[PDB]
């Protein structure tokens, strides 16, 4: 029983650790887009 | 007869120093009663 009152909290808290993870994600290619555009950047500033 | 006051506090004590919260608290909180709205 013990272990069965405390079911809730758990559920709840393992489902944030979902969302955190899926934003990890989302984080995750857009900083391979920055870099894209930052090597775009540095082949115009080697043509000007 | 009758049931005067000074008894009767008396035949309530006597009826409640028998019965058990903690096992209905224990049955109110069973995995078949325990998320409701």
């Amino acid at each position: 029983d013990s272990i069965s009152y405390s079911n809730f909290s758990v559920a709840e808290n393992f489902q944030k650790m979902k969302d955190y993870y899926k934003e990890i994600e989302k984080l995750k290619i857009k900083i391979l887009q920055l870099i894209e555009a930052i090597k775009k950047y540095q082949q115009h500033v080697e043509e000007l | 007869f009758r049931l005067y006051w000074d008894d009767l506090k008396r035949k309530l004590s006597e009826k409640l120093d028998s019965t058990d919260f903690t096992s209905t608290i224990k049955l109110l909180n069973e995995n078949s009663y325990v998320p409701r709205e």
